[PDB]
This record gives C-alpha cells, sequence and structure tokens, in this order.
C-alpha cells in the first residue's frame, strides 16, 4: 500500500500546510509527520 | 471511465525512542512542553 | 447588474487548549507575556 500525509500533530501539520511540502517526510523529538507519496491534492487542483 | 483503488497506510502511537531522538525544523515549530505534546497519542490528517 | 449575499463566520474567545498547545511562526512575533495576550478575547479584522 501507500503512505500518506499523516502527521502526529497540529503543530507539525501547520508547517505542512504552511510550506507546501507533503513529499518530505520530518520528525520532531518523539513527535513524527510521514510524506505523501502521491501529490494528489495537487492533482485535482491541476483539474 | 474505470475506477482505481489506492490503498493507503498510515500509523499512529509509534514510540520513536528518546534515546536516539532528534528534530530537524526547530525553527518553524515550537511545542508546549506537556507529554501530551510529547508523545503521539493521536494522528491528524486531511480529509477529501 | 445583480447583487450577490455571502455569509460569513468567525470565532472569538475560543479557548485553545494549552496542554496540547504549540505555536508555529515563533520567529516572525513574539508577545509581551502578559494573560491579556495569552488568552484570547478580542477579534481583529479588516473592514470593506
Amino acid at each position: 500500500a501507500l503512505p500518506l500525509h499523516c502527521s502526529s500533530n497540529q503543530a507539525l501539520l501547520e508547517s505542512r500546510s504552511k510550506t507546501g511540502n507533503t513529499q518530505i517526510s520530518e520528525t520532531h523529538y518523539c513527535n513524527y509527520a510521514i510524506g505523501e507519496t502521491i501529490p494528489l491534492q495537487l492533482i485535482i487542483e491541476s483539474s | 471511465e474505470q475506477s482505481l483503488q489506492l490503498t493507503f497506510f498510515f500509523p499512529l502511537g509509534i514510540y520513536i525512542p528518546t534515546e536516539t531522538g532528534f528534530s530537524t525544523m526547530e525553527t518553524r515549530v515550537k511545542l508546549n512542553d506537556t507529554m501530551e505534546n510529547n508523545l503521539p497519542t493521536s494522528v491528524f490528517f486531511h480529509n477529501k
């Protein structure tokens, strides 16, 4: 299956929503945020 | 006009070990020091 | 030449819980540490 853009909390999710970087996966101390593998939101925004 | 079925997986409650823990993007976010922020218990993600 | 009526809504006084509190844009602003900054009581928005 595929990984999708999830995060540990709204803290990491807000910076993801700011920078738009849903591909690169990034980790805080014990909080993690997983990068999405297909930018389907950008796909729908392009059509 | 045919349909796909893409299957997604995602974790919750994964305890990253503090013993080798770290953080990038320290400049972007800063948590408020509470153990509910210091352990993942929930997962937030966007809908459709 | 016709008219619209769009309807707007906006909160005030929402106590965001401190226990999972956080902040982005930590480098941009820095509030002066007083409880009238540390609680929302008012809401600010632009006119026409």
